[PDB]
């Protein structure tokens, strides 16, 4: 638990859930258009 | 909580004392009326017998052996379902109870 | 828990917490232990950023 | 699966029957077996269903000669423990062989009353270790039960002869049974009469009555050490798994109990086991260890200070124990028996495989050895002379139990693969 | 420079939970 | 982390029993030991939580002569000092050899104090001088504590029966302790009973209780001294920290008591110190410098202008302040409790080192020599000449008390390392 890499560890949790949400946006916007 | 979170720790001792004829056989030999009868008996003989929603309860099947993370009966494939009602489906509902069944598989 | 201050209120005994202070190339535990002191709610305008910063800079001395 | 029980020695019958009386008095069970009671509980585990809704105690009484057993039968409980097994000498050879002359019911009852089950998980004996009737009797039962049911459990709760000090046949008869118990039982939960009198004198003053007061604790503790099976929780409702969690070796399976209130008839989960893990609160009388310590929580059933609690035990040390590997300790959250009042609600019980029992094995070995090497106290009895003609069968036990003391010492040391 | 430490050991968790929670919702949504 | 206390000898035990009553009259604990008075202060170091809500004090009390000890056993203040910490002689040698023969089981009491605690912090002996049941027993028990728990203090408050002349063995008993009070104890708060006898009979003109009226000074002094144990503070949260700067050099730890309101049964911010350095509390009755000065201040005292107070003494020089070096005031401050029968709260107390008490040690030297040179007033029981034949320890004690005179005056030298 170094703290001085929480800058990266939180940036991963940030970018993961961000990428997941935008990717589920990409797939739901596919569902929307395909139906 | 009694079944899925296994707060009844006197239920599944019956299920394993009964279902060994299921817990071994090769693929596609699934027999759900036998599973529902095994649930009904493993209920009755135990104290598991006693709650009223055991009849709203069911045996269902799961295809995947936790590999949803990213017969060969029971061990890879057990599921239970306290059946939905449309008035109740705004809270306790199948679409959400999928996540709940994953916890029960692990336990 | 075994202090006789146990008679103090649960709110003030929950307002205290524990944390590691600002670092150097050379440090010690008797220079890095401190409260963190969460102040959110309305008291965030009784206490304030500058005052808590000045307290916690004084704390290690 | 369900469990069966036995009771042997006039003492062993008394404690087995008083156990079953207290066990009935804590369940919803009517005096004629009927599960009618309003006072919820899987009686099926230990009580056998019959067609009158008789939940019959699976109790195999086993005296030798009828002096005790009728004064046991006459009770408010006479119709309850009814598998129709009530059939009837002060020395191990008499106990052993005057049972064996009549194995065709008072041993075949192991199968004759297997109809007292839908299918057994196994057996729970109550054995007076040197009881002149029951010692010997329990050992022929135990060694032959391995031939009838090698597939299923054989636990014994055994009461151990130690009387501050004496009876001249007692060390012989105790040491003879210990060889059979360690080779042929699955678990042997020893009960020190000396330690139970130390508990009774720390409670109040009663050391001179040195048995009848013990019967109260043993009845409530024989019930309590089955309460973990008979009332639901998340885990360890089954005796097979409960006892598997404690016994890492096939021979040194000697559990011993402890209990937090001295008075068996508000303080946290951090602290109730801190009392339990003290020399005065455990049934015992150097570099030593407990090979496992199952312990039970009730009252403050706090779900989450348990993981913290053992760190608090660690910080002020208390229970030191570390053999050649990991010794198991488990904090079993539990429940009230549904008949009972809530007296001393915050409580804890332990069962532990304490390596110290080697000291009492050594004591009964030495008490055998002095009376054997004086050669006077063989007592010249006829069954002792016809089963054990030159008394080498005396020493046959001692070659294993004298090894067994050093085996527990080696099981305490880092490298028991170098077997004692 | 500074962080609370109690911020880190929560700000992981508030993303971490709903992350694999949304994962597990979506497995059934793939159909 | 609790300083355990060891009242000993009947003199020490009668200051002790008075002290526990005096503490319980003002501290936040009921007469039965419960937190009960009225309906927020540091019990822990000196009192700690039982299961029945008794806050167990650290309170061992022992002597040989059972003259009246049974009353201390059956008293209601035994329910304050719960651990049953009392165990059963006028000559130093009989008291010391009684100590020798009981020394293991009186060290055993420390574990019962520790069970009444969280953990150790060293020891205070309320130590009888010139009363063999303590002026002998205590010198033995001291010689057992000090090597086994060397990490903290084994302090010995010497209540000192010198009375201008009770029992005629006083110079011999005091000298045989004075080897211990120099070089087997590490702090010696010393109380001349002649000064306490004169001062107590000046509080009110009752000159009848020769020692009870002394207890009434000692218990109030003791209560003011225990405030550092009983009350919280940024500083002054233990008794070692109060005692520290008062001992100027290591073997000279003869700390005289000094208290401003001896008629406590509103002195100003100057006068808590100015009245403290004067014949009313210089507890002696030709160079006599104070070697170190420090105090604990208590009551509604003005916390700031105390800087004014020593700056007055800077002109008055009441401390006779020409020692080897300063060891000057540190102004510890503490609150005064509610509920108590209050008078002259605003107050100061010191346990300073002062070369006047050399005159007491010289008076007991004169009393020793004027008897020893005649073989006079030995108790002459035919049970010495068996543990000290050639009086070598008596010679060692006498050269050590002459070193005590030489050291107290050598406490003004340019280098204290210079010898007598």
């Amino acid at each position: 638990r170094n703290m001085k890499d929480f800058e990266n560890q939180i940036t991963e949790l940030k970018k993961e859930n961000f990428n997941l949400k935008l990717r589920i946006y990409f797939l739901e916007e596919r569902m929307q258009q395909e139906f | 909580k009694r079944y899925f979170l296994m707060d009844q720790g006197d239920f599944f001792v019956h299920f394993m004392d009964l279902a060994e004829e299921e817990l071994r056989k090769p693929v596609e030999d699934i027999t759900p009326p036998r599973l529902e009868a095994l649930l009904e008996l493993a209920l009755r003989m135990s104290t598991a017998n006693t709650d009223p929603f055991k009849d709203d309860l069911k045996i269902d099947l799961m295809p995947h052996d936790l590999i949803t993370q990213l017969a060969l009966s029971g061990l890879e494939a057990f599921s239970f379902d306290y059946i939905v009602k449309w008035p109740l489906s705004l809270i306790i509902n199948r679409k959400a109870l999928t996540r709940y069944q994953m916890l029960f598989r692990h336990m | 828990r075994a202090t006789n201050a146990q008679f103090d209120s649960p709110e003030i005994l929950r307002r205290l917490d524990v944390r590691l202070l600002e670092v150097s190339p050379g440090d010690t535990g008797w220079d890095v232990f401190s409260l963190d002191y969460h102040v959110d709610g309305p008291i965030a305008t009784v206490f304030t950023r500058e005052c808590m910063s000045h307290y916690l800079r004084v704390f290690n001395f | 699966r369900e469990i069966i029980t036995l009771q042997l020695g006039q003492c062993g019958n008394q404690i087995g029957f008083e156990f079953w009386k207290q066990l009935c008095a804590e369940h919803g069970i009517s005096p004629e077996g009927i599960v009618e009671e309003f006072a919820t509980d899987r009686k099926d585990v230990f009580f056998y269903q019959a067609d009158d809704e008789h939940y019959i105690p699976r109790a195999v009484l086993l005296d030798l000669e009828p002096r005790v057993i009728h004064s046991i039968l006459n009770s408010p409980y006479a119709k309850l423990y009814n598998p129709e097994n009530i059939y009837l000498g002060n020395n191990w050879a008499s106990g052993f062989s005057q049972g064996e002359k009549i194995h065709e019911d008072i041993f075949d009852i192991i199968d004759r009353e297997a109809d007292g089950s839908d299918s057994l998980e196994g057996f729970v004996l109550c054995h007076s270790i040197a009881g002149g009737t029951g010692s010997g009797l329990g050992s022929y039962l135990l060694e032959r039960l391995n031939d009838r049911y090698p597939k299923k459990l054989v636990q014994t709760y055994s009461v151990f002869p130690n009387q501050d000090e004496d009876v001249v046949v007692q060390p012989y008869n105790s040491l003879l049974t210990l060889k059979r118990l360690t080779q042929n039982a699955d678990c042997v939960v020893v009960l020190d009469n000396t330690a139970l009198n130390r508990i009774a004198t720390d409670r109040l003053h009663i050391q001179n009555p040195s048995f009848s007061q013990i019967n109260q604790l043993v009845s409530t503790i024989m019930s309590a050490s089955t309460t973990t099976l008979r009332y639901p929780g998340y885990m360890n409702n089954d005796l097979i798994g409960l006892i598997a969690s404690l016994i890492p070796t096939p021979r040194l399976h000697f559990l011993m109990t402890g209990y937090t209130p001295l008075t068996t008839d508000k303080t946290t989960v951090l602290d109730v086991m801190r009392r339990l893990l003290q020399p005065k609160n455990v049934m015992v009388s150097t570099n030593h260890c407990y090979i496992a310590i199952l312990n039970i929580i009730q009252g403050e059933v706090d779900p989450t200070q348990v993981h913290k609690s053992l760190q608090r035990i660690r910080e002020r040390k208390l229970a030191n124990f570390i053999p050649w590997g990991p010794a198991s300790i488990q904090v079993a959250l539990s429940r009230k028996s549904p008949y009972l009042p809530s007296a001393h609600r915050v409580s804890g019980l332990m069962m532990a495989n304490h390596t110290s029992i080697s000291s009492l094995f050594e004591r009964t070995c030495r008490q055998y050895d002095k009376l054997r090497k004086r050669e006077a106290f063989l007592e010249q009895f006829r069954k002792e002379d016809m089963f054990k003609d030159n008394f080498d069968e005396m020493d046959t036990s001692r070659e294993i139990v004298q090894q067994l003391i050093d085996e527990y010492h080696a099981a305490t040391r880092p490298d028991y693969i170098s077997w004692g």
